[PDB]
C-alpha cells in the first residue's frame, strides 16, 4: 500500500524562475510494491518548460516500509493562477496482481506571480547602486561654503 | 553490468538561502554503456549516505537530489559516488558489517562544486545630516 503526497517546496511561484516539485511515495504495506509508476500530465509544455526532473517515473520496487522522493524542477512560462492537480500513481500490489491506481495529495490552485509583479514586491543592489547617484546635487555649495568659513573662520 | 560507462554530468545547487529553507542539490547525468545495456538500478552515495537515483523519461538519464541545512551546505566540492545493484548489495552488506566501505568501487564518481549559499539606512543618513544641519542653522544664527 503506498502512500504519496505532492508539495511545492518554492514559497513563490514566479512567471520564469524555477519551480520545484517533490513528489514522496511511502510504502505503508507489509509487501513491497512492483512496477511503480508516477505520472503528472498536469503540466502542459506550452505552459511550463522542464528544467530539471520528470513528471513520468517508474520504479521497478519499493519495499515494504521504504520510501522514494522524486524531484521535479519546472519554469513557468506564463503568470496567472494554475491548480497543482494531484499526479497519478500506478504499481502493482502483489505479483500479477491487478494494477492499483492511486494519487497524490493536491496543493491545490496557487498563483505564478508575474517577475513584473514579483520584483516590485520583493526587490536590493537597487539601492546600492542609487546611493551614489543622489550626491551630485549639493557637491559645488558643500564645499564652497565650507571654504569660504574657513577663509573668514 | 555496465561496460565502460561513459557519463555527461549536469549539476545544480541553490545558491541563495534567502527563498530556500535548505540547500538542494540536483545531478542529471546521461549514462551509455559500450553493450547498451538500458534501465539499469542506480544508487547514490553522498558522504556514506545513500540516496535513490531515479531513472529519466529519455534512456540513460539519471538524476540524484538531496537536501542539507544552509549551515551544513559548506562550499566545497562533494563527491557523489554511484553504484549498481551488485557493487551497492555489497556496500550495504559492508556498512552492515562495518567494514571498510572504500574497498568497494563505485561505477563512477561525479564531482558537484557547490559554491556555497535600506531606506531605513537612507532615511537615517538623511537624518542625521539634516541634524546637523539644524544644528549648523542655530550657530550660524546664534
Amino acid at each position: 500500500r503506498l502512500l504519496a503526497s505532492k508539495s511545492l517546496l518554492n514559497r513563490y511561484a514566479v512567471e520564469g524562475r524555477d519551480l520545484t516539485l517533490q513528489y514522496n511515495i511511502y510504502n505503508v504495506g507489509s509487501s513491497a510494491a512492483l512496477d511503480v509508476e508516477l505520472s503528472d500530465d498536469s503540466f502542459p509544455p506550452e505552459d511550463f518548460g522542464i528544467v530539471s526532473g520528470m513528471l513520468n517515473v517508474k520504479w521497478d520496487r519499493i519495499a515494504p516500509a521504504s520510501n522514494v522522493s522524486h524531484t521535479v524542477v519546472l519554469r513557468p512560462l506564463k503568470a496567472g493562477y494554475f491548480n497543482f492537480t494531484s499526479a497519478t500513481i500506478t504499481y502493482l500490489a502483489q505479483e500479477d496482481g491487478p494494477v492499483v491506481i492511486g494519487s497524490t495529495s493536491a496543493p491545490g490552485q496557487g498563483g505564478i506571480l508575474a517577475q513584473r509583479e514579483f520584483d516590485r514586491r520583493f526587490s536590493f543592489l537597487d539601492w546600492a547602486a542609487f546611493g551614489v547617484m543622489t550626491l551630485p546635487s549639493i557637491g559645488i555649495p558643500l564645499l564652497l561654503w565650507y571654504s569660504s568659513k574657513r577663509k573668514y573662520d | 553490468a555496465c561496460l565502460e560507462p561513459q557519463i555527461t554530468p549536469s549539476y545544480y545547487t541553490t545558491s541563495d538561502a534567502v527563498i530556500s529553507t535548505e540547500t538542494v542539490f540536483i545531478v542529471e547525468i546521461s549514462l551509455t554503456c559500450k553493450n547498451r545495456v538500458q534501465n539499469m538500478a542506480l544508487y547514490a552515495d553522498v558522504g556514506g549516505k545513500q540516496f535513490p537515483v531515479t531513472r529519466g523519461q529519455d534512456v540513460g538519464r539519471y538524476q540524484v537530489s538531496w537536501s542539507l541545512d544552509h549551515k551544513s551546505a559548506h562550499a566545497g566540492t562533494y563527491e557523489v559516488r554511484f553504484f549498481d545493484e551488485e557493487s551497492y548489495s555489497l556496500l550495504r552488506k559492508a556498512q552492515r558489517n562495518n567494514e571498510d566501505i572504500s574497498i568497494i568501487p563505485p561505477l563512477f564518481t561525479v564531482s558537484v562544486d557547490h559554491r556555497g549559499t535600506t531606506e531605513v539606512l537612507a532615511a537615517a543618513i538623511g537624518l542625521v545630516i539634516y541634524y546637523l544641519a539644524f544644528s549648523a542653522k542655530s550657530h550660524i544664527q546664534a
